[PDB]
């Protein structure tokens, strides 16, 4: 018969407002021959009615892929609350449920160090500005940077990597051209976290 | 030297609720639809009180009762309201908060911690514009000084501010109430 | 019948003259029933009798998995030369090839910065250390730390991360105590790259 | 001032194949077993000459024809054997070399850029204990200066260092040769 995953939301997305986090409900396939599928939604188990349907999708082995998707409130992710999928469908005998929430575990607070370049680099026309980030858990973090109120697009962000501890640590590289740094202008770096004060904290780095 | 306050719902950020007499203020579970006017907070739970200060001295209190997060204080009235940003003396703002059940923070940059015997139901922020002063006092323990911020300059006008705190562990949904005084 | 997988080399390998990089070639399942395999090693075409095998093992599919091993010299493998396992059985008709080689890529030299802990960090009881590579490719890296000689093995190490024009980068944590980094005492971060000059180089941090 | 060297078989590296005469040596393809010894290089291919320099001016030349990468100098007899380090005048060593075919260094800390409008096809080195100095002659060119190190001190013993290069690339098979003087 048809089979189902459960998705959850993309971890930035849970902490950026400006994002909106989603639980995707994935059915495999399904019949050309009984296409119809029903979702029923629970947050702890409680049924909800605000989910998007997507249309259904011809997939090369002649088959159909149907989607649900569900957009879930920040806190509540953040809180742990189960998100329950309910499918049902005559190429099937009895209704399927899946459920998923939020992984377990001791949240820890984000330290956050800006590190300049190194004095070798300012032989180099771009140079390298860095944020070491540590002490996290879990690893669901955003990060980026900013110089006088707007943003700095050019920087690149290691995935967390587990301590010795079981606490994460990542580095940022924001990239600029030395005659910006040279002038004395101030870039800062910017942390999204659930274990922050506001969940949100900076620093900046000046020469 | 107390003043009667009334949250300022231009300021407010769309989750939070406000009473009909503008003197609570909690963070609800829906986004209400309102105009995205400049005065607002787009990013926080935080609200504005609709008095600005030019001059004087001023005192209120607020109540905080059984909550495990808030932020309290004034600021100017030229702070930014869009995006994310620190509640920093340094920025404009002069406010001590409370987070993660039990820790006390003063908004010093770097953030000052607070060790506090007797963790607050009431506390009280004294405005002093001359003196250049905004201090906080421990209502439940007599009074008993939490943290004073000095030579603060102050050039304009000055708003009380506030924020019910976010509701990470699920046991914040009280709100802030303005005491009657 | 028997499906065969070759495998490469794992990169730190090629690159630590401590290390003996080996090609591995992996045979799955043979029948309990015609268990017996040949392996034949060709180095760009050309005929090799020093492989190791190994005793087959038996698969809770009731099947048997068999392993030849080959060793590298690095200077091959970092060469390009192709490594053939041909493997010969007779729960199949004609032998099966395969071909395996180090990827394409005009090589590029690592830049390493070594930076120091930030101010703000030496108010805890443990301080870091960081060593920024950038700039090479292939991704193919070892890095290390050592103080006075001896090795300091109390670090971790992203893994490299693609930059915007190609090339690869990635940052070494490594946790000291505060009075080893206060006392002036001088550390370094270590470099084994196929496009430095005799493959190594090192960089020192101190206060 | 020449000085006829000869390569010491204890130093050299285990995949270096030295000549019967010991006047040439190339980096070969199999690991020789051969002993263990503390004055030998374990990780890369390098090899001393058999001389002890405790004063005196001493010259002498190398062949580089054809060849992609090598390293050649004098260094300290205390230099250190075993693992990996640097080429480094603050270091033991007082070396210049060619890798990546065609990119010149001297190996000062950090490392010094030469620039050879005429690549060298021999090259003699030349050591001036009492004056403190090492320098480098693009015989190719005429005899002309590629490279001088100068207040090198010198407190001890001094061995002449060479080293055929890494074969990246596959075109740096040839050897090194010591010139007849
Ligand atoms: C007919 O042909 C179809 C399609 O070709 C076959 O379809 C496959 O069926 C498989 C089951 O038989 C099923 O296997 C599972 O795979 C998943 C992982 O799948 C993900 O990655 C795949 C690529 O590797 C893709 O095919 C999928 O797209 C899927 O990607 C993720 O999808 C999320 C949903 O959209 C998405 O999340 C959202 O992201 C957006 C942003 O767009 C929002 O932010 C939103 O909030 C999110 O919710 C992710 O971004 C996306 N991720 C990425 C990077 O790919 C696997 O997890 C699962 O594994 C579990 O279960 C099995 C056994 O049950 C076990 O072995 C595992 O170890 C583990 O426990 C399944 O194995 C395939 O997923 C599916 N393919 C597709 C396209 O969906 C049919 O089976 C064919 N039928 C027949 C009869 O042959
Ligand atoms: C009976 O049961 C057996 C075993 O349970 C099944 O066995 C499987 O058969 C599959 C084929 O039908 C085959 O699928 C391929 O998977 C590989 C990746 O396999 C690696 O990872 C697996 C874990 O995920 C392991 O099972 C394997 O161990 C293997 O791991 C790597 O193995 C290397 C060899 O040792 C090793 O390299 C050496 O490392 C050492 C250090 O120890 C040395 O340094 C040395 O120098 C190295 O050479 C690696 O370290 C190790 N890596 C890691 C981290 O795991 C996959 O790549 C391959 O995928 C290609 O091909 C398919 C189709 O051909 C395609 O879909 C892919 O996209 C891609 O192109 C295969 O899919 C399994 O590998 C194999 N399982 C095992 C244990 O070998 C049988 O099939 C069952 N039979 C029946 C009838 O049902
Ligand atoms: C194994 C794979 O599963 C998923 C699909 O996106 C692919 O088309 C393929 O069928
Ligand atoms: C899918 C997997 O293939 C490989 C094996 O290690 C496992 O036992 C399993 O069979």
């Amino acid at each position: 018969g048809p089979s189902v995953f459960l998705f959850p939301p993309k971890p930035k997305d849970t902490l950026m407002i400006s994002r909106t986090p989603e639980v995707t409900c994935v059915v495999v396939d399904v019949s050309h021959e009984d296409p119809e599928v029903k979702f029923n939604w629970y947050v702890d188990g409680v049924e909800v009615h605000n989910a998007k349907t997507k249309p259904r999708e011809e997939q090369y082995n002649s088959t159909y892929r149907v989607v649900s998707v569900l957009t879930v409130l920040h806190q509540d992710w953040l809180n742990g609350k189960e998100y329950k999928c309910k499918v049902s469908n005559k190429a099937l005998p009895a209704p399927i449920e899946k459920t998923i929430s939020k992984a377990k575990g001791q949240p820890r607070e984000p330290q956050v160090y800006t590190l300049p370049p190194s004095r070798d680099e300012l032989t180099k026309n771009q140079v390298s500005l860095t944020c070491l980030v540590k002490g996290f858990y879990p690893s669901d973090i955003a990060v980026e940077w900013e110089s006088n109120g707007q943003p700095e697009n050019n920087y690149k962000t290691t995935p967390p990597v587990l301590d010795s501890d079981g606490s994460f640590f990542l580095y940022s590289k924001l990239t600029v051209d030395k005659s910006r740094w040279q002038q004395g202008n101030v870039f800062s770096c910017s942390v999204m976290h659930e274990a922050l004060h506001n969940h949100y904290t900076q620093k900046s780095l000046s020469l | 030297h107390m003043v009667h306050i009334t949250l300022d719902p231009d300021t407010a950020n769309p989750w939070l609720i406000l009473s009909e007499d503008r003197r609570q203020v909690r963070l609800g579970d829906t986004q209400q639809s309102i105009p995205g006017n400049e005065e607002r907070f787009d990013s926080y739970p935080m609200v504005l009180g609709a008095q600005h200060f030019h001059s004087g001295k001023h005192y209120w209190e607020v109540d905080v009762t059984g909550k495990e997060a808030w932020d309290l204080g004034v600021c100017r009235d030229s702070v930014r309201r869009k995006g994310h940003f620190l509640l920093s003396s340094k920025s404009g703002f002069w406010t001590i908060w409370l987070w993660n059940k039990q820790k006390y923070e003063a908004g010093t940059y770097p953030q000052t911690p607070l060790h506090l015997q007797v963790p607050p139901c009431q506390v009280g922020i004294f405005l002093d514009y001359e003196a250049g002063m905004v201090s906080f006092y421990n209502i439940t323990d007599h009074g008993s000084l939490i943290y004073s911020f000095s030579e603060c300059a102050f050039t304009g006008p000055l708003r009380p501010f506030f924020s019910p705190g976010f509701n990470d562990g699920g046991k914040n949904t009280a709100p802030l109430t303005l005491c009657p005084l």
